[PDB]
């Protein structure tokens, strides 16, 4: 089992340098080649670039996307079984989920596995944290509809969850929506049995990490 | 060109070529070493060895 | 150099599908042979499929396999299910720019599966909204197969893509954006979904 972690700054203003770092377990980071990829909103995957492991002689020390090269560095710590990515010069263009990989190969290069983190959004924007704002979602079969808004926040990364976890059955969290506001605003629903409707109570639960905003809204 | 295009260690085969190089590139897999045998000269990914010449047949060993 | 793959595919339940990249000799026909299938549902990271010498990660299923003629290297999915409704990228090594390069992505939808009516359900701009002097009218459907339907609002009488619900099914939102002074003096508004020749309108209207 694999593990690949992604961790740095969901914001970053032009100009400034991108600064991620990968927690690798399960992989020796000494041996296997790891590095990054990453996919802007909306559009396909970029190859960012690669660190070499010991595994596979005669080859550079790293690879980068020549489209990048300038402005990429790629690093290791294997005593830390650390890997760190450096994007200078940054635009927006440069906003996008970056994920962590790591590779296994054996006898030539990128003849083993590929593994992927979980990806982490990062934001190149000269706009600063905007918190959200947590408004109810009611109306009026046997089973009834009810939710929360998440209005106008920046930037994206925001969580929901209903009842502090206690209830998963029937709860769907949406995507978000760019209004031309430049803000961002998404919802989450869940379906309960209408007899509940007078019998317990639903709150929801909404974290904004990049403004450290942790609300919860009663229904 | 005419150049070799026999793999690893099969009997030895010949094929004409547009190009001026032939390559003989190498790598290894779970018992030993493979050889692909043909013309230009190829770049190769890390980890994979070649050789390439400008004459008749000079891709052999 | 770059590699291509058509931007959508469709298959009925348990037929075959195949989705093709189609590359170069520097990349998907270099030997010895690297060609990566990496399969993305909408908001979640890629998960390998294929890797290295047309080989498949652990815990993939059977269905998926890879192979390679000339430049062009293919996906062979045998029996398509639901759950393989998805984005499929591959992924090769070019030796002349030492760089990986990534096709632009196949949408493989299911077709023929039974279909579910959308449930609708529409939210008013909640008071406090209303108070900043701000109108957000919510469409949240919900429980609908196929995946593809079309919200059409009214007044008087911006979307999100459909994504898998933890049943399967599909949902999608829509918010109908107006300045308060635009609702409060509406008369009603209304969405309308429309999918599988079916159409669904419910209607809100500005309250007392």
């Amino acid at each position: 089992q694999v593990q690949l972690t992604e961790s740095g700054p969901g914001l970053v203003k032009p100009s400034q340098t991108l600064s991620l770092t990968c927690t690798v377990s399960g992989l020796s980071l000494s041996r296997n080649t790891a590095g990054w990829v990453r996919q802007a909103p909306g559009k396909g995957l970029e190859w960012v670039g690669d660190i070499s492991g010991d595994g596979i002689p005669g080859g550079e020390s790293e690879y980068y996307n020549p489209v990048l090269k300038p402005r990429v560095s790629i690093t290791k710590d294997t005593s830390k079984s650390q890997l760190y990515l450096t994007l200078n010069s940054l635009t927006s263009e440069d906003t996008a989920v970056y994920y962590c990989t790591g590779s296994g190969d054996t006898y030539y290069w990128r003849d083993g596995d590929r593994y992927w983190g979980q990806g982490i959004l990062v934001t190149v924007s000269s706009a600063s944290t905007t918190a959200p704002k947590v408004f109810p979602l009611a109306s009026h079969g046997s089973t009834v509809a009810l939710g929360c808004l998440v209005s106008s926040y920046f930037p994206e990364p925001v969580t929901v969850s209903w009842n502090s976890g206690a209830l998963t059955s029937g709860v769907h969290t949406f995507p978000s929506v760019l209004q031309s506001s430049g803000l961002y605003s998404l919802s989450s629903m869940v379906t309960v049995p209408a007899s509940s409707l007078k019998s317990q109570t639903y709150i929801c639960n909404v974290a904004h990490p990049a403004s450290s905003t942790k609300v919860d809204k009663k229904i | 060109r005419i150049c070799y295009n026999h793999q690893s260690t099969t009997r030895a085969t010949t094929k004409s070529c547009e190009e001026n190089s032939c390559y003989k590139k190498y790598w290894r897999d779970h018992r030993g070493t493979i050889i692909e045998r043909g013309c230009g000269c190829p770049k190769v990914k890390p980890g994979v060895g070649i050789h390439c010449c400008q004459s008749d047949k000079c891709n052999y060993g | 150099q770059s590699v291509t793959q058509p931007a959508s595919v469709s298959g009925t339940l348990g037929q075959t599908v195949t989705i093709s990249c189609s590359g170069s000799k520097s990349n998907i026909g270099d030997t010895p042979t690297y060609v990566g299938w990496f399969q993305q549902i909408p908001g979640t990271a890629p998960k390998t499929l294929i890797y290295g010498d047309n080989r498949r990660a652990s815990g993939v299923p059977d269905r998926f396999s890879g192979s390679v003629s000339g430049n062009t290297a293919t996906l062979t999915i045998s029996g398509v299910q639901a759950e393989d409704e998805a984005v499929y990228w591959c992924g090769s090594w070019d030796v002349n720019s030492d760089s990986e390069l990534f096709g632009g992505g196949t949408h493989l939808t299911i077709a023929g599966g039974p279909t579910s009516a959308p449930s609708v359900s529409l939210f008013p701009p909640s008071s406090e909204e209303l108070s900043a002097n701000k109108a957000t009218v919510v469409c949240l459907i919900s429980d609908f197969s196929p995946s593809g339907l079309e919200v059409i609002w009214k007044v008087n009488d911006q979307t999100t893509r459909p994504s898998k619900q933890s049943n399967g099914k599909y949902a999608a939102s829509s918010y109908l954006t107006r300045t308060s002074t635009e609702w409060k003096s509406y008369s009603s508004v209304s969405c309308q979904v429309k999918h599988q020749g079916k159409t669904v309108e419910k209607k809100v209207s500005p309250s007392e």
